[PDB]
């Protein structure tokens, strides 16, 4: 009784994701931990193009985070 | 404009969708939320237009 | 392969309306 | 409509000649009485007078409900579109005979009484599983069986087409038929050929598609299959490929195989346990016959077991002819170059040859037919067999 | 040199119940109306149903 109502929001999400005008300044930012269990209908040219990962730090970035907190 | 004040103190109208018609000038319409109704047609409209 | 499932509920909404020409006193 | 239920002489006895001519007399006289109604008082009493009494009796807006249960004769319980349920009385205007639970009705406003019934649609399950029309070729396609044709005809067709001999001796026809043999023999052909020339409904079921990744749906599809087959018509149920879904209790394991055991256990009871199903013809097809559960093999369930051998040089001469009946043939070819030589290859291999020769010719954009078409096609179908063979030298 | 017809039709049309019984109908009308035509498809049904 449920995944009908769930997926029709995703359709309602994707429909109003596509057709703004390519002129109205609206920025959409989304964030999870798991970028794997997703519909690739989000992963289309036109809806979501920039894919940015936030990986674990390294020796230089550990020095920078240690500098700011301490 | 002077006549208009009484005419909008008058009830509205529903909107529904015809599933398909049947015999004797009747159709079958689910309205928006509720069930399906077997109703009458007008005298200005035709069965073939449905 | 041989796996059960539970369920859920999607309750409908409800609405009411009247002619609203009824007075509610009758007392006194 | 249900005018007289007697059929009990069931022959050219003089009793039926007397009874049916009584029925001829009571029907002519009822007609000739009522013919003299539109002759001397030819009145139109109930064209609209019956209708305008009732169309004014029922409301002008009609509302569709749903039956839940039926109580004694006039009052039953219904359900509105939202779930509000009403204990309303039905009128004597609706067909009470097609009024079973789970059907749409027509209601009233004030008393909400059941006024009429809306007719049902067609269920999707027939459109899924039924081979709807006569699909393919008739007995001009088959290559010389003539005994296997004779067994299936007197088990299904002659019982169905001319039932008169069984009811002379009172002996019921046998129920189940197993089709078995090496693969590529024509088991699917013989089912579709009887499905071509028939008078009752035919149902095709692929047995491998009876394994759901949910559970309980195995027996659920079975108990609805014979339910549809019984309620619809005179029916012939064909289930191809039961060998790899219903074999035996080989290790009595769990985790899926126990579920497969439960599906066949329901099918075994749904085949024959209780209240003999009537006008239900069950035809089953396998490749292997030995690793089958003997509780299905016993009589009472299946009574006919038909071997399907492979002919060597005799019926092939038509199978090579029929598959080349609609194509060209240049004069450089002899079918006896291949029929006389090897004696084991299937009729499916013959179709694999007779298509590949059409493939080899038009790939090289040539004219009709060469002998080397049939040379290279026969060579290819050898490797179509042999490249999946692990056989060395005498095992 | 045939009229190319690309049908994406992925899942936004798979949800549409009431017009789901016609989307193939007038599409095959469009193929036999325009030209010698070639209709292209993709994975969309296999993701929907098997
Ligand atoms: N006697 C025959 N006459 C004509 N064609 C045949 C004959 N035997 C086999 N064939 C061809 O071989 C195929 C046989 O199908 P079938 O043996 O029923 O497959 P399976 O047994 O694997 O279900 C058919 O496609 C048919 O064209």
């Amino acid at each position: 009784g449920a995944d009908r109502e769930v997926q029709r929001i995703l359709l309602e999400l994707l429909n109003q994701m596509d057709g703004f005008d390519q002129n109205v300044n609206v920025k959409v930012i989304m964030a999870t931990n798991r970028a794997d269990t997703l519909d690739p209908a989000l992963l289309r040219p036109g809806r979501l193009d920039r894919k940015i990962e936030f990986p674990l730090p390294d020796r230089r970035q550990k020095r920078l985070i240690f500098s700011t907190i301490t | 404009l002077r006549e208009e004040l009484q005419l909008l103190q008058e009830q509205g109208s529903y909107v529904g969708e015809v599933v398909r018609a049947m015999d004797k000038k009747k159709v079958l319409v689910k309205v928006h939320p509720e069930g399906k109704f077997v109703v009458d047609v007008d005298k200005n409209i035709d069965i073939n237009d449905v | 392969x041989x796996x059960x499932x539970x369920x859920x509920x999607x309750x409908x909404x409800x609405x009411x309306x009247x002619x609203x020409x009824x007075x509610x006193k009758x007392x006194x | 409509a249900s005018k007289l239920p007697l059929v009990t002489p069931h022959t050219q006895c003089r009793l039926k000649l007397l009874k049916l001519e009584r029925i001829k007399d009571y029907l002519l006289m009822e007609e000739e009485f009522i013919r003299n109604q539109e002759q001397m008082k030819p009145l139109e009493e109930k064209q609209e007078e019956e209708r305008s009494k009732v169309d004014d009796l029922r409301g002008t807006p009609m509302s569709v409900g749903t039956l839940e249960e039926i109580i004694d004769d006039n009052h039953a319980i219904v359900s509105t579109s939202v779930g509000s349920e009403h204990y309303v009385s039905i009128l004597s205007f609706v067909d009470k005979d097609l009024l079973e639970p789970g059907c749409s009705v027509l209601l009233n406003h004030k008393v909400h009484a059941v006024i009429g019934v809306l007719m049902d649609d067609t269920d999707p399950l027939v459109t899924v599983m039924k081979v709807e029309k006569a699909p393919q070729e008739t007995y001009a396609d088959i290559g010389g069986l003539d005994n296997q044709i004779q067994e299936i005809k007197e088990s299904v067709e002659l019982p169905l087409t001319h039932p008169e001999y069984y009811e002379e001796m009172g002996i019921k026809p046998p129920k189940g038929v197993i089709l078995y043999g090496p693969p590529g023999t024509g088991k699917t052909l013989l089912a579709k050929a009887v499905a071509n020339q028939t008078s009752a409904t035919f149902l095709r079921v692929v047995g491998s598609e009876l394994i759901q990744k949910y559970l309980g749906d195995g027996p659920k599809l079975v108990r609805e299959l014979f339910r549809v087959a019984e309620e619809h018509a005179p029916s012939i149920v064909f289930i191809d490929e039961i060998d790899a879904i219903g074999t035996k209790r080989y290790d009595s394991n769990s985790g899926g195989e126990r579920e497969i055991q439960r599906t066949m256990l329901e099918l075994l009871n749904q085949l024959d346990g209780f209240d003999s199903r009537g006008d239900v013809k069950v035809i089953m097809a396998t490749n292997r016959i030995e690793t089958l559960d003997p509780a299905l093999i016993r009589p009472g369930r299946i009574d006919r077991k038909i071997e399907f051998p492979l002919p060597d040089e005799k019926t092939k001469k038509r199978i090579f002819q029929i598959h080349t009946s609609r194509m060209t043939l240049a004069d450089d070819v002899t079918l006896d170059d291949l029929i006389m030589a090897k004696d084991d290859l299937s009729g499916a291999d013959i179709k694999a040859i007779c298509t590949e020769a059409g493939l080899m010719a038009l790939r090289e954009r040539r004219m009709k037919v060469t002998n080397e078409d049939f040379k290279k096609s026969k060579e290819n179908v050898l490797y179509k067999k042999q490249e999946g063979t692990p056989e060395g030298l005498y095992l | 040199d045939c009229t190319f017809i690309r049908v994406s039709g992925s899942e936004l049309v798979q949800k549409f119940i009431g017009e789901g019984a016609r989307m193939v109908r007038e599409l095959f009308v469009m193929a036999r109306e325009h030209a010698p035509s070639i209709i292209f498809m993709d994975e969309i049904d296999s993701i929907g149903s098997s």
